[PDB]
């Protein structure tokens, strides 16, 4: 029917609906902590199984409002000692499992806002099963997605110059993860221990668009002020101006390939397959 | 996975990792 | 089941439990068990060489670091399968280290 | 071999290496996680520490 | 509500307008007209059920296709020129000419007058010459509008 | 059990309903109706045999396709408006108009009366204008319903 | 061995049975019947010859397709219901109704009687309404049986 | 037509047959041991070639009985200093080459028993050319596959509970290799030296199936008893009960993803894409 | 239309033409040198951006002359402190940029001479943007492609035996790069510093062909003389005999998979997917 | 990227890589 | 293949690896 | 993969000295 993810008073329902023959739920069972002997004088190895196993849930679905999507991002990113509980609507699973965002992963949650669709968000969740009684931590960090009520364009501000992203072909993806949390082996439980850490998280916004008019000016302004400048300790201000109900975030392009300009034969315009921003310190 | 004289130098940190979000 | 949850005659006794298999090391600090141990190394060696143990634990807000002042008693017990606990190492703390 | 101590004797057979003997144990290391008992046989000798 | 009624194809008046001016682009001699608003439907299914849970619309367009037998230099030169311009040659630019389309059809026995209006109809290709031995030149346009702006009874 | 009997196409009465009110959406002038409940079949085989082990149903839909020759403003405006609303223009939203459909047909010798009821029929595209020279406008709908809600002899 | 002989289509007695009871499911008014046992053939070629080395069979089914002009409420409601049940609505379950099919046909000048029996015929889709203006409703089934249980001369 | 693989008395003919335009034989020639200088004051590097080359044979074929399939698996897995001889039915090769199973690989032999096929097995072999006179070693270890004449379901026994694997959509893959054998460079000759080691081999059974009925009971029995318990030094009994002519082996699921439960939109059942078992110590 | 790549008096115009909707020009902007904090007590990381960015150009195009193709390879491979200058025919780029052949890569330039396709050469260029004023080095090393005017077959000579490569299905690919050049971060400015090193370059010739007749002799001659012999400090003479205007080069096949013999079901011939040669020391 | 006790043992060589020729 | 100050720390084990069974 | 020699030697120092500390000095 519909899958509930909750943490105390906060609850999000994820429809678990997809087209046709698509994978809605994947559950992987693992024994990552078995020692299989690499050598020895027999034909077949000796083994030892002496620790908790892995269970991973990969949930795919669609959300019907942006507000719920931001609540899901906040719920996944938040550091709290309160168990994150997952309710799966299929008989092969118990009514509630205690979960962590995927154990070492930058991408636990992917939210996609594709072009040409309204009030329809693609959700991908990776969750690790943990022991319900072994959620351990000291810190508490409530995550908040900045929200506002405008209609305005997506604006990148750096060094006093504001660049408005083209609306044409505009597609937005948000990835969220908690890679600094530790999921650790326990001797004789079925499930691992979850160390909740009040530490740095992953939060990334990826944009794709077609640049159609004032093409040099638009691309040059972005590349001059963002890529060909040293941004210091500061970064880009990335303002959604109320598109998807989102507000203003502080970010920086990270790594070797965060922005790409693509020219195709026979076309009078420039494609941007990726413009990738990681969220930086501003949550003081 | 790395060895010196056939003995493993990788630390058996008991830390799990599990498949990334699909996209 | 646990006591108090079985309506009499309704459940098999001891279930869902089964026999212990695998190796478990328990660390006892000044007579108290340390919960969050995830690795143990114990070395027992002839006279020219020092017998030592290394315990690796998860900590929160430095709470476990405080349990191991220098000179405090540490014991390592081992059990494989359903065999009774053997005290395999007794010693005293020389170094506590906590890192990111 | 949790019972074993240095000074104890043990039968060791390693066919790939042509070993089939009783040796004295010089040292034992027990490692959880990897599940390894590392027997030093005959004599332990150091490195830079020696 | 109005009774469903037959529509006779030969009673239609098709007008093309420049969206800038609202000026008429001269067009005549239609034989076929198909106007079809469309959305991509995602048909969504759930975990444990064979039945569909939801269906959602995305990616709207209006399929317009017209067959006609009278050649318009204006329509052709407007298509070549792109927006706001007339041209006698292919233009190396990325802006297609957008046409506003309106079809007005009385019903077969006068119950209503059906006005269909479609905004920003664009045509990927334009048949200029369409000659076949012993026939009048017959031209087929396939195109896509952005939306339907009017579908109403426009009888007095 | 009822003897199998011939069915005559011109004897069928097709009615459309809004699933909210159960109110009639005016529709007439039918020429063709196909209603087909369908499932996908997974044919599964064992390891030591050429023969089929099992066959299983998945992904249910009811294929509805209707050819008709009387234009309904109500039907078209309902499709444009989405659930619970009518509109004269395309709507920029993701909810399609779901229709409840019922076809009632006597058998040729009066042995039974076939009622077929289908829930939540959606049409990805709506033909508004379908003009051909020297013909009445003939409209084709292809759609998918969720399930068959009734199939019975309704004579009594 | 029996001399090959012409077979006349209009002579065939087609019957459907429930594999649970071996009870007849009422079916009549056939116009076309194709029964085809099929295997996937792997045509295997070797190291430097151009010629085929070996060929092997690897996935058996019997293709069954039937065209019929008389509607059966029993057959339709059995299809909806799945194995061992009858239903007036779509069922949200994964089990298709399995039918036992038998066709009996005399040869055109009395040489033999061709009996074909097919086990566990399942139909992915069921035509419920198949109306075309000025025609009797004509229904087409396509489906797959597990195997041919009998192909014999059944004449005395 | 047939390639002969043999070791003394034991001989297996593999039909080098496949559909259409598929690759039956690939022979890869290499010089793994050429030293090409990374730097120097030249435009082009100085080189030195001083050692044996590499010749890798990849054979794709089909076997027409299970008995021969098991014989092939046993032939490939066996540790013996009797040369393993490959006769290739093509004129670009010598009549016999001496071979090792692929030099460092867990997968030398793959056998596939796919659903729908009777008396037809897919064979993928990877072999490395070794010097006929440089096959060196001490130990003989005769590999045996346990065989029985039953018909029963594939059974998985762990901690007193038996699970019967669904027959529906059931495929088996068997992977065999000898990663612990050393193939080593020698100077002044074409082909490397084969050090046969009486040490641990790779032997893996993979299953794929659809779970159609008693779905919770079937999957929960497997996951509870195999995955959520600690198995110790002992493991799982995997019994074929005479399917493919196979019997009973001791095994364990190894690693991060040996079992997956897959749920697809609009389906009333569970797919198991993979269930992986590695054969553990048994063989006296 | 044309993009101009020049160094002093040497100038190559590259048409930048392609079919349909193929990617002609990709430009990737990056900040490889941003420090994003992997940990810390914030929800979102602290960052510092203190160094030059990265701009990479990928040019796909065609050349209509083999002579120009050799000039392009020579130009790319040459060590000189004279700036390599690129002129791009698009308004988003400044009229000239200073470039290095792709910073760390063995493959800066790929030239393909496919079967059919007379007087059509496929060009792929990877270039890194560098500071016009920060091109530094000592040595000049002019790269020369050996050129001659014959018709003859591609000939492979090793140990006094010459093998003529089949014309049937013959394709040639050349790959050129300068991995020993340093592209180094600088503070306070947009573009990195280029250290031109008079050191070893990458120059590789790949052949693809189908051996149709005298199959054993042709393949055996190559394998017996090149792959099964030790070649020492010397190597193989690769002579084009004037095909594509190319002459005689000294080379060696390098690595695990430089040569493959592929046999396909139902075909009476052998496919060589790759025969890969690297150019060795030859300049004096 | 490799660590001992959470400190990186990879050198901060400011040497660029940029993706190879497409082919 | 790993380097400290340009010198390779990888052992020149003269040991062969070749491609796995295709599957 | 470029490995920093100062980083390795400085990180491993704790472990290099430990056998000696076990034995006195
Ligand atoms: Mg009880
Ligand atoms: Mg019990
Ligand atoms: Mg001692
Ligand atoms: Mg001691």
């Amino acid at each position: 029917v519909d899958a509930t993810l909750s943490r105390g008073g906060t609850s999000v329902d994820i429809p678990l609906v997809e087209e046709g023959g698509e994978i809605l739920l994947s559950s992987t069972f693992g024994k990552p902590e078995v020692n299989v002997r690499k050598s020895g004088g027999s034909l077949n190895p000796r083994v030892i199984d002496s620790w908790s196993g892995l269970q991973t849930f990969q949930l795919v679905g669609k959300l019907y409002d942006y507000s719920t999507s931001h609540q899901l991002a906040d719920l996944v990113k938040t550091a709290s000692t309160t168990p994150l509980e997952l309710q799966i609507p299929q008989d092969a699973y118990p009514d509630t499992v205690t979960v962590a965002p995927a154990a070492g992963q930058a991408s636990a949650l992917t939210l996609e806002y594709p072009a040409g669709r309204k009030d329809l968000v693609d959700v991908s969740l990776s969750l690790t099963r943990v022991d319900p009684n072994s959620v351990r931590g000291v810190g508490d960090q409530q995550a908040t997605t900045p929200t506002t009520t405008g209609t305005g364009p997506v604006e990148v501000t750096a060094g006093g110059t504001t660049v408005q992203l083209p609306s044409s072909g505009l597609s937005v993806e948000r990835t969220v993860g908690r890679p600094n949390d530790a999921v650790r082996r326990v001797p004789r439980q079925a499930d691992p221990r979850y160390e909740v850490k009040a530490k740095v998280t992953n939060d990334v916004f990826t944009f794709s668009f077609e640049t159609l008019d004032n093409i040099p000016a638009t691309l040059n302004a972005l590349t001059d002020n963002v890529f060909r400048e040293q941004l210091g300790r500061d970064g880009v201000t990335l303002d959604f101006n109320g598109l998807l109900g989102l507000g203003s975030v502080k970010a920086i392009p990270v790594g070797s390939s965060p922005f790409r300009q693509v020219h195709q034969a026979g076309r009078g315009w420039v494609t941007v397959p990726t413009l990738e921003f990681r969220r930086i310190y501003s949550n003081e | 996975n790395a060895t010196i004289d056939g003995r493993q130098i990788s630390e058996s940190t008991g830390r799990y990792r599990s498949d990334p979000s699909r996209r | 089941p646990q006591l108090g949850d079985s309506k009499l005659g309704e459940s098999q006794l001891g279930s869902p439990g089964t026999l212990k298999q695998g190796v478990e090391w328990t660390v006892v600090v000044d007579g108290e068990e340390q919960n969050n141990v995830w690795d143990v190394q114990v070395v027992d060696t002839a006279n020219p060489f020092g017998d030592y143990a290394v315990f690796k634990m998860d900590d929160r807000g430095g709470q476990a670091f405080e349990a191991y002042p220098r000179g405090t008693r540490v014991e390592a017990y081992v059990s494989e399968g359903t065999e009774p606990l053997d005290n395999r190492f007794t010693g005293y703390v020389v170094e506590r280290r906590e890192n990111e | 071999l949790y019972d074993a101590e240095p000074g104890d004797t043990i039968d060791i057979t390693i066919d790939p290496r042509g070993i089939d003997e009783e040796f004295v144990i010089a040292a034992i290391e027990y490692r959880w996680g990897v599940d390894e008992t590392i027997l030093t046989v005959v004599e332990k000798r150091g490195d830079v520490d020696d | 509500a109005t009774s469903p009624e037959g529509i006779w194809s030969n009673s239609g008046a098709l007008t093309f307008e420049d969206p800038a001016d609202d000026s008429e682009i001269l067009f005549a001699g239609v034989r076929d007209v198909t106007i079809t608003p469309a959305y991509e439907h995602a048909e969504l299914y759930t975990i444990d059920s064979t039945f569909r849970d939801e269906v959602k619309r995305y990616e709207h367009n209006v399929n317009v296709e017209i067959t006609y037998a009278k050649f318009s230099l204006e329509f052709a030169q407007e298509w070549l020129g792109g927006p706001g311009a007339t041209a006698t040659a292919s233009q190396d630019d990325s802006d297609p000419m957008k046409f506003n389309l309106e079809n007005v059809t009385p019903s077969a026995s006068g119950g209503f007058e059906r006005t269909t209006a479609v905004e920003n109809v664009v045509f990927p290709e334009l048949p200029l010459d369409s000659a076949t031995y012993g026939e009048y030149e017959e031209y087929s346009l396939t195109g896509s509008g952005r939306s339907v702006t009017n579908l109403a009874d426009t009888s007095g």
